């Protein structure tokens, strides 16, 4: 069955960096698009990211755009994340989300509610 | 409407010269 | 919390265990034994007749008791009670909610259910002494849409919903007797075993269960699948059962052995399937696809004898007769083919 | 076959009798047009016009409609959506509110993308509408509500090349309507196959006429439909 | 005008004449003069002895109209025979008082409509036999199909039965049978039957977007019932008058223009009523295109349209009130000749509706 | 807690009073299907054609 399971993540102090991974066991890792998710402290689901299924059609939120970065490994079957300049806002925690289907270019995966093929994602923190 | 045109022309001309076959064969 | 953790971990032991006894019975695959049946050779089918009057897409089909009669529901809003043999409508039963996602036919031959997007469950009855068929009961409690019915006996359904549960009524007072809950995901359909006692289920999440109905309980649990599951029946023996996913592949699992013992891989396909069943003595497999098609599969060493191709639109039914004389299949173009 | 001739002529009576009343709901079928209604939220359900679906009807000019308010159900839209892909339009409603209680516009832009780019929603084309305009109106002139925070580009946006349909349209509102409007058609513009098109609004400024502007754009879909069959289009 | 009807009569009428002449005058005892034998040109009354003689022409031939004072002149001998021509008996012998386009456009006349009828055979059984075509714009087209191809075999029998009227005797009486007076109403009413099959092409693509769709059991027997029956009022009345009143010479001369004023007059309403028809789509076409080089488009749609709505005849002079009225055949009739081949390819082979049917179906046969 | 501990509690529960079970080889497992689909193999009228005279559709 599908597993994914994210690490990498702990606690900076503002201008801080830090690095983020995700796994995937039980699928062919090179026939999805994948995601990220970020949650608020007492918030609901908001988008991050997102990848296409070779690694050409990257994609952004309106307020990250030029301070993170995701790339991925076909051949190991591991996808990455890259933050370079955090601001105290930039606290929550980040799931690792696939796509419902294979060979297709959409996605349903924001939902509140129980949704299957999601980690269990990462604390990070940030503060004087 | 030239098909009511064009039946007249194939009809009279060829009717007319039928008048002179009729005639020419007459003095033969 | 360390609870929390610990749970998360506590789990994990135990997951990791039953893995060891799955892979400390298998000593030999089923495509291995079955290496020395002879093959069946190629199998050639053509339609035989052809049903008209629809004028929407078609979600669903019954095959009648003695293999005679069977229903059609579609989404304008009207279900049919054909004929088979001699093409003639005997019923057409206008409905209020438009939207119809299933049906069924009792094994009494005397009664006809189906619901949709609106969460109530309507049962018809049919052979009234009156004259007038009419609506006998109205089964609400659910929470969001119904995508699948069956009957036990008359007075006794067993349903599946879009909340992420089944129910068990009994037509006579109106209220559930049993409630089954452990699915995470939407349920998509359920078939009953041939002696009435359990039925498996499969849902979203890409899991299907094995029920019981005596008391709400999940004996098995199986997995493998990679995407959600669309449709699914039993071996005609009651010892097995196949599964259709979204990924474009069939499975044969095992209510022995407790896994799963071969797969239905070809490299040409791309499209997912929409409907699973066997045929009456198990060793063919009649799979519906969206590539359009209806492919055959020989059932004990995986390759394919045959196709069956007259549709334009996707397949979105089929069914066998009890028999077994007959392939009766929907399609989103409001035509029903009974190929042979 | 003394018997069996009596029959076969006993239900030919009951195969004609039925005929002929589904012929004749086979023109009333023909002369509805259905309407779904997607609503992001909580911004309009009955503001046009005055569990399960929630139909409305309602006419204009002797044309008659129905609407589907698709109320009481999960929020897992990838199953039950491919169900609508007969309707004549989607009426869509955004609205731009507050993030306090997360984002009200990229949450929209993410849900617009998927109904168009889906491999069975290939042919049914959408009437999207803007509402809430007069509380961005009290909004952007208050300062409460930004874009610039969540949108880089509108610091360095440019200035539209129309012109204001009232007085009283201030550069800020007018960058504010025409932004989202360009944010919405650069998705809409990129789709190579399927043949569906899209009609942009304005609304909640002036009273709702809808009623009107849904006719006026749902005979324009129709009629694209005859030209491509002929092929004269 | 000298007829057919009146060459036997003129005949008859002119000898009977002078054999009562024969009878009342027979040849002269003086033999001063000639014998009186039908030459059978002329009975050749006595004429004069030793000189010439005036005698008029044969009234008969119309060719004494150039020449009223013409007459025949001839030497006669008083042996009782003429003068001697080639060392035999023959009389004074001197009588002589009283295009290559037209040949070539029946060549292209006649190879047209030769192809204009085999397309319509593969393109009316590839548009019956697939059983997921039978969509009610695909009726319509099936009528105007067979209008063609009967056009085409309406004009095959008069060219040939046309031969055969001119293949000696008297007269061949093939325009005193009735064997001629019919086939020129199955003409006549077979052309007026194809002017109203373009008109319900032009009425029922202008109601599917201006106007709503009113029903369908109603419309497809209020289509039939004004392409296949208004003929029969405008070619039947007039079929009746040319028996009943005015009936002569297998009815190819129309001397009395207002009598082929009932049978082309209302071909007029139909070409115009199909003018207006066309400017109103276009205009809208237009419109589409102009809120979406794109000209180019525009062009390819208009050229498509021009042979199924038939508007080409308007824009040529449509009445034109002479080298001018061989101008307007030279074109005109070649234009209505290939106009099998212009709806054939443009609505039954680039059609993309069939071009996938041939796609799919031979998937699934070898 | 955050309600999330029950759900967490019943999940440990349902796995516990399921590894013990009873399974049995595949080998039992496949030549029962291979001893099933050859026993009654003549009542197929799908895989073994049958004679137009007894069939009912024509």
């Amino acid at each position: 069955q599908v597993q994914l399971q994210e690490s990498g993540g702990g606690l900076v102090q503002p201008g801080g960096s830090l690095r983020l991974s995700c796994a995937a066991s039980g699928f062919t890792f090179s026939n999805y698009k994948m995601n990220w998710v970020r949650q608020a402290p007492g918030k609901g689901l908001e988008w991050v990211s997102d990848i296409s299924q070779s690694g050409a059609s990257i994609s952004y939120t309106g307020s990250v755009k030029g301070r993170f970065t995701i790339s991925r490994d076909n051949a190991k079957n591991t996808l990455y994340l890259q933050m370079n300049s955090l601001k105290p806002e930039d606290t929550a925690v980040y799931y690792c989300a696939r796509c419902p289907a294979p060979f297709t270019r959409d996605c349903f995966d924001v939902t509140s509610t129980t949704y299957a093929y999601r980690g269990q994602g990462t604390q990070v923190t940030v503060s004087s | 409407h030239g098909e009511g045109t064009f039946t007249s022309d194939l009809s009279k001309q060829m009717e007319e010269e039928a008048v002179r076959l009729f005639i020419e064969w007459l003095k033969n | 919390q360390s609870e929390l953790d610990q749970l998360r971990q506590e789990a994990e032991q135990l997951k990791n265990q039953i893995r060891d006894a799955r892979k400390a019975c298998a000593d030999a695959t089923l495509s291995q034994i079955t290496n020395n049946i002879d093959p069946v050779g190629r199998i050639q089918m053509r339609t035989r007749r052809t049903l008209r009057g629809h004028l929407a897409k078609i979600y669903a089909m019954h095959w009648g008791t003695d293999s005679r009669l069977l229903v059609s529901a579609s989404q304008d809003g009207k279900l049919i009670i054909w004929d088979s043999y001699t093409t003639n409508k005997v019923h057409a039963i206008p409905l209020r909610s438009s939207w119809v996602m299933t049906c069924a036919y009792a094994p009494s031959g005397n009664y006809v259910a189906c619901g949709g997007l609106d969460n109530i469950c309507s049962i018809y009855n049919l052979k009234t002494r009156e004259g007038n068929v009419r609506v006998s009961r109205e089964l609400a409690g659910h929470t969001g849409y119904l995508s699948c019915c069956r009957f036990l006996d008359d007075n006794q359904i067993v349903t599946s919903s879009g909340d992420t549960t089944c129910a068990l009524w009994d037509i006579e007072t109106g209220q559930q007797t049993t409630t089954f809950t452990g699915h995470t995901g939407d349920v998509m359909s359920l078939s009953l075993a041939p002696d009435t006692r359990l039925f498996v289920s499969g849902a979203c999440d890409a899991s299907a269960k094995l029920w019981d109905v005596r008391e709400g309980m999940c004996r098995q649990t199986f997995t493998g699948h990679e995407s959600d599951i669309n449709a699914i029946c039993f071996f005609p023996n009651g010892n097995a059962f196949a599964t259709g996913s979204d990924d474009a592949t069939c499975r044969l699992f095992d209510l022995r052995a407790d896994q799963e013992l071969m797969t239905y891989s070809h490299d040409n396909i791309i499209c997912g399937i929409t409907s699973v069943s066997f045929s009456k003595s198990g060793r063919l497999l009649l799979a519906g696809y969206d590539d359009f098609n209806c492919n055959v599969w020989d059932a004990l060493k995986a390759d394919r004898a045959g196709v069956l191709a007259g549709h334009d639109n996707r397949v979105s039914c089929l069914g066998v007769t009890d028999d077994g004389m007959a392939v009766a299949t929907g399609s989103w173009d409001s035509f029903l083919k009974i190929w042979n | 076959t003394e018997d069996q001739r009596n029959e076969e002529k006993a239900q030919r009576e009951a195969n004609k009798k039925i005929e002929k009343q589904l012929q004749k709901d086979k023109q009333v079928y023909r002369a509805t047009h259905r309407l779904l209604l997607l609503g992001a939220g909580e911004s309009g359900k009955n503001t046009i016009v005055k569990s399960g679906i929630f139909e409305t009807k309602f006419q204009v000019d002797k044309v008659n409609f129905h609407m589907f308010d698709v109320g009481a159900q999960r929020d897992e839209r990838r199953k039950w959506i491919q169900c609508f892909n007969d309707v004549t339009a989607i009426i869509f409603v955004v609205a731009s509110s507050s993030y306090n209680m997360t984002n009200r516009l990229q949450a929209a832009l993410k849900l617009f993308d998927s109904i168009w780019n889906n491999k069975w929603l290939r042919d049914t084309s959408v009437i999207l509408f803007l509402n809430k305009q007069d509380l961005l109106a009290e909004k952007v002139l208050a300062g409460k509500s930004k874009i610039e925070d969540y949108f880089p580009e509108f610091a360095r946006y440019t200035t539209p090349e129309d012109a204001t349909p009232e007085p009283g349209e201030d550069p800020r509102v007018t960058r504010a309507k025409y932004f989202i409007r360009d944010e919405f058609l650069r998705i809409s513009t990129a789709s190579g196959d399927g043949r569906h098109y899209c009609y942009p609004h304005f609304t909640c400024a002036v009273d709702t006429e809808n009623i009107r502007r849904v006719f006026n754009d749902c005979r324009d879909i129709i009629q694209r439909m005859h030209l491509r069959q002929y092929e004269l289009l | 005008t000298v007829s057919l009807w009146e060459t036997v009569q003129k005949w008859r009428e002119y000898r009977r004449q002078c054999q009562r002449s024969l009878t009342e005058d027979p040849p002269p005892a003086t033999d001063l003069f000639c014998n009186r034998t039908f030459d059978e040109y002329a009975c050749w009354p006595d004429g004069e002895p030793g000189s010439f003689v005036n005698v008029s022409c044969p009234w008969y031939l119309p060719w004494a109209s150039s020449v009223p004072q013409g007459h025949v002149y001839r030497f006669c001998t008083a042996e009782g025979l003429w003068l001697q021509k080639d060392n035999s008996s023959l009389p004074w012998r001197d009588l002589s008082e009283c295009e290559e386009q037209l040949l070539f456009l029946y060549i292209i006349y006649t190879v047209g409509y030769a192809l204009s009828f085999s397309a319509l055979v593969i393109a009316s059984a590839i548009l019956l036999g697939f059983r997921h075509l039978h969509c009610t714009r695909n009726y319509i087209h099936l009528n105007l199909f067979a209008s063609f191809i009967l056009r085409a075999l309406s004009v095959f029998i008069k060219d040939a039965a046309l031969k055969w009227m001119y293949s000696w005797d008297g007269l061949l009486s093939y325009q005193d049978s009735l064997s001629c007076r019919l086939v020129f109403l199955l003409m006549q009413y077979c052309v007026a039957a194809n002017y109203y099959w373009l008109l319900v092409e032009g009425v029922y693509l202008y109601t599917l977007l201006a106007f709503s769709v009113f029903s369908e059991q109603w419309i497809f027997r209020l289509y039939v019932s004004i392409g296949w029956g208004v003929p029969l009022l405008f070619v039947v009345p007039w079929g009746i008058v040319k028996y009943l009143y005015e009936d002569e010479g297998c009815w190819t001369r129309n001397s009395n223009m207002n009598y082929w004023l009932i049978i082309r007059l209302p071909i007029l309403f139909a070409i115009g009523v199909n003018f207006l028809i066309f400017v109103r789509v276009i205009c809208i076409v237009v419109s589409k295109l102009k809120a979406n080089d794109i000209k180019c488009r525009l062009a390819k749609s208009t050229l498509t349209l021009i042979p199924l709505l038939g508007t080409h005849e308007v824009i040529f002079a449509f009445v034109m009130d002479g080298t001018l009225r061989f101008i307007k055949l030279f074109t005109e009739l070649s234009f209505t000749s290939f106009q099998g081949l212009m709806v054939a390819i443009l609505y039954c082979f680039v059609n993309n509706e069939v071009q996938l049917e041939f796609r799919k179906s031979w998937e699934r046969w070898r | 807690n955050t309600a999330s501990i029950a759900q967490a509690r019943k999940l440990v529960e349902q796995l516990k009073m399921e590894a013990n079970i009873d399974r049995i080889k595949v080998s039992k497992a496949a030549a029962d299907l291979m001893a099933y689909c050859e026993a009654h193999a003549k009542e197929d009228p799908l895989l073994t054609p049958v004679p137009a005279s007894e069939n009912p559709f024509r």
